[PDB]
Parts: C-alpha cells; structure tokens; sequence
C-alpha cells in the first residue's frame, strides 16, 4: 500500500533507464543466429501450446517446421531483447531485421 | 534432446553442416576419406566411357 | 537440457524473506484446513505475543 | 502415499491458478451503497454477454440484497 | 533492543483504514475497495486475445474466495490494466517470455472490491434459524454469522419444540439482527464468522 509505492516507482523508473530508443540504437541490423535459434525455439513452442498460427499450415506436424514459414514470411511476433552488458538494451522486432 | 528450444538448436547451431570449416585455423573437417577419394581418380579419368 | 532438464528438474519453494530452500514446508493443516506453504526460521512459536 | 499425493490438488496452485505477487498499490478506500450497487450493476453486466456461473449467482444475492427484498 | 523489533510485527497484521460506524445505521462499512498488483502467466493460446486471458485464468477464479493478502473475500473487481516491458495507453504492449516456457509473465493493474470484517465492529443481518445455544445469521445475502450462548446473556431463556426464542421480553426474535463481531476463523473453505452481543 504505501512501500510498495516506494518499490515500483522506483523500479519503474530503473526500468526506463537503460531503454536505448528507435533513434538511438545503433548495434546490428542483422539476425545473430542465436536469435534466429531462439526465435525457432520458443515461436515453435508457442504453436506447440495451441498458440494462435498466423500462417497457412499444409499438412505439417513439428513445430519447428511450422515457426519457419512464418519466418520466411516475417509473420513471428517477437520481440528480441538485446542487453548490453552495462545492463541496457535496444528492442529490435523480427519484422525489421533480415534473415539470412 | 527433449524440447522445442533445444531442438532447433541442434538444427540450426551445432549441426554438422555449419561445422564444415574448424574453428581452429578455417580447415576443413569434414570430407570422404578413402574408398571414394582413389576411387574418384577414375571416373574423372579420360578413360571413363 | 542436460544439466536441469532431464537430470534434476526440481521446482522447490523458496522462503522470500529469509531466503532458503530446505526450510520451507508445506502445513500440516487443521483437520479441516488446507496445507499451505510455511517457513521456519521466519516462523516464531505463538508464545511470544507480549503487549 | 495415499494422503500425502493429492495434497498436490488440494492447494493445486499452478501458475494458471494463482497470481505470484499480489501487491496492492494503494490504500483501502471505502465504497457506500450508492457505488456498490451501481459497481453490482455495471460489472455484473458484463459477465453476462465458460465458468463463473456460480459466483454470478452469488453476487446476484448482494445485488438483489441493496434493492429487493430476501 | 527489542523495542523497534516488535515494530515489525505490529505494522504487519494491523489493517489500516478502519470500518467508521456510517450514517446511524448500527452497522459500521465494510465494503471497500483496493487497487492491486497481479503477476500473470498468459496463455500462448490467449496471445491474440490476451485481456481474456488475464482475467479467465487469474481474476474469475478470484472472486468469492478469501484472500490472505488483502484480508477479505473479494467480491468484485473491473478495469485491468496490463503494463507494458517496452517503456515507451496503446494497443500492442508487449510481456516478456519466460526462457523454458511458452507462458509469457508480465504485470497488471487492476481494482478490486472486498469485504473487511475486523474486531469491534457492529453489523446487522437477517437470522436464518437458531437453537438453544447458538444463533445463526446471514449477511448481505452472502456472509454468515453465528451468535452462541457464551455472547447470549442469562434471562433469554428458549421455548422448546423447531423451537423459537424467548428474550426478555418473551418473544421469538425477528430476522434482522444488531450484533458485535468477534474473531473470524477461516478454517473451512467456507469462510466461518464468530459474533457476539454484549458490549
Ligand atoms: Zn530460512
């Protein structure tokens, strides 16, 4: 009620801290390969869990194969992390970046 | 291995195909070793009809 | 995977106060209660309820 | 054993049970009859356009405990 | 020493904002409302829809239920108010997965309404039945209350059959009923209230 007021306003704020804008960010513009793992793992166990499929599904039962044909269609809607090891970040979509 | 993130690793990560060159000096690792390679000289031998 | 996950998953119950992991402790319940998750060294006897 | 393996259903909390922390950000502040019952009349509008058949019901008593008659 | 100690065991368990006896009634408020704090494990199939999700899988399982974190059965609740982890009021907010799971946790606002029994209160209520030792009530058609013979004074004697009540005045007592609260004990699922009569 009253110190956990003294506990989200100042996490909050630490929270809006290390956020590196649209603007400001500046590491690569490409997909790391851990990313493009990761992605395939955690979009492929989303659809495992009856997760909402935003692409058309022919005939495919692994996971894996269907979370990269909404790859190849720039479908997957995540949002990748990227720390810095100062402890900041930039939040990079899938949409924006290139699948090599 | 037992899961969807792990599962994808093993496909995309530590395959075989992306360990072609070592990480060592930039060799090759991988290749046909004995049977093709003597065997190969041969067919691409002008002789092969 | 091969070091939590197909050795030794375990999901225990941590104290978030006094921060342990053995001294944690599901209840012992009322005959007609429900057994809840209560610690130890946060827990003092009823005893020591002076005014 | 046999008492000891569905205490794992009497608490049955998972994470699809339970909220983890449960912090309430501000004070408690009153509501009087006026604004409980115009609270029992909005929200229960909206629950009633799955489960929750039971506690309906149950705040269908306090709703009618401000402007009926038991 | 053990002084400022006892402190922290002091401002645990007392409640702050108290029940004022209102507008003449004999019944003090109980009713009051709080806004709170969740955290969430949305679904993976409530992704395109995840407002449901919050509220079918956390906040329909949570009314009419005691709560051992506000102190009261919650009766209601209205508004949620899913966060956001991008700290950027808009539509596509964004939570953050957890890295074993499919489930994504993130926070909430949202505010709820409950019901705040406590100690030295005056509450009226319609009886249900009684008997010759105890009295048994219900409370805005939702909450019980039992009057037993060690809160009953000695001249309110019982005739006997369903057998009614003889007070001091000799009358069988009527449904609704001033009484004071004693210690609420939540022992069954069922949420029991202890009540007494005397001042
Ligand atoms: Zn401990």
């Amino acid at each position: 009620p009253e110190d956990f007021q003294q506990h989200e306003q100042i996490r909050r704020k630490t929270l809006k801290e290390k956020a590196i804008p649209k603007d400001q960010r500046a590491t690569t513009p490409y997909m790391t390969k851990y990313e493009r793992a990761r992605i395939l793992g955690t979009r492929a166990l989303q659809i495992s869990m009856n997760a909402p499929v935003f692409v058309d599904l022919e005939g495919e039962t692994d996971p894996l194969r269907i979370a990269m044909k909404e790859l190849a269609e720039k479908k997957i809607p995540l949002v990748i992390r990227r720390y810095l090891p100062d402890g900041s970040f930039e939040d990079w979509s899938v949409e924006e970046l290139i699948v090599d | 291995p037992q899961n969807e993130n792990a599962r994808a690793e093993a496909l995309n990560l530590a395959n075989t195909d992306s360990q072609y060159l070592t990480p060592t000096s930039g060799s090759p690792v991988r290749g046909l070793i004995q049977d093709h390679i003597s065997a190969g000289v041969w067919l691409t031998s002008k002789d092969s009809f | 995977d091969r070091l939590l996950n197909s050795s030794d998953y375990t999901q225990a119950s941590v104290c978030r106060e006094c921060g342990s992991i053995l001294t944690t402790q599901q209840s012992v319940p009322r005959i007609g209660s429900i057994s809840t998750v209560c610690c130890r060294r946060c827990s003092m006897r009823f005893e020591d309820a002076k005014k | 054993m046999m008492k000891g393996s569905r205490r794992t259903g009497n608490n049955t909390a998972t994470t699809l049970n339970t909220p983890v922390v449960i912090h309430a950000t501000q004070l408690p502040q009153h509501v009087s009859t006026d604004e409980v019952l115009q609270f029992l009349e909005s929200f229960i509008d909206e629950k009633e356009n799955t489960n929750l058949s039971s506690s309906i019901s149950q705040l269908k008593r306090i709703q009618r405990d401000f402007k009926g008659l038991p | 020493n053990e002084n400022r100690e006892t402190a922290r065991f002091i401002k645990k368990h007392k409640k702050q904002v108290t029940n004022p006896i209102d507008e003449k009634n004999g019944t003090s408020n109980c009713i009051v409302r709080v806004p709170i704090a969740l955290y969430v494990s949305l679904a993976p199939m409530y992704l395109e829809n995840p407002l449901q999700g919050v509220m079918k899988q956390h906040l329909n399982p949570l009314v009419m239920k005691y709560n051992n974190k506000v102190g009261g059965v919650v009766l209601g609740y209205e508004g949620l108010k899913i966060l956001d982890a991008d700290p950027l009021d808009t539509s596509e907010k964004l939570i953050k997965i957890t890295p074993d799971t499919p489930f994504g946790f993130t926070w909430c606002h949202v505010n709820l309404y409950v019901w705040q029994p406590q100690v030295g209160d005056v509450l009226e209520g319609y009886i249900f039945i009684q008997s010759a030792s105890h009295i048994g009530l219900l409370i805005h058609d939702a909450f019980n209350a039992s009057i037993k013979k060690n809160n009953i004074p000695v001249d309110w004697t019982f005739v006997h059959n369903l057998g009614h009540w003889v007070d001091s005045n000799g009358e069988p007592i009527d449904g609704k009923l001033r009484f004071t609260v004693r210690n609420v004990h939540t022992t069954g699922r069922v949420v029991s209230v202890d009540g007494t009569l005397i001042s």
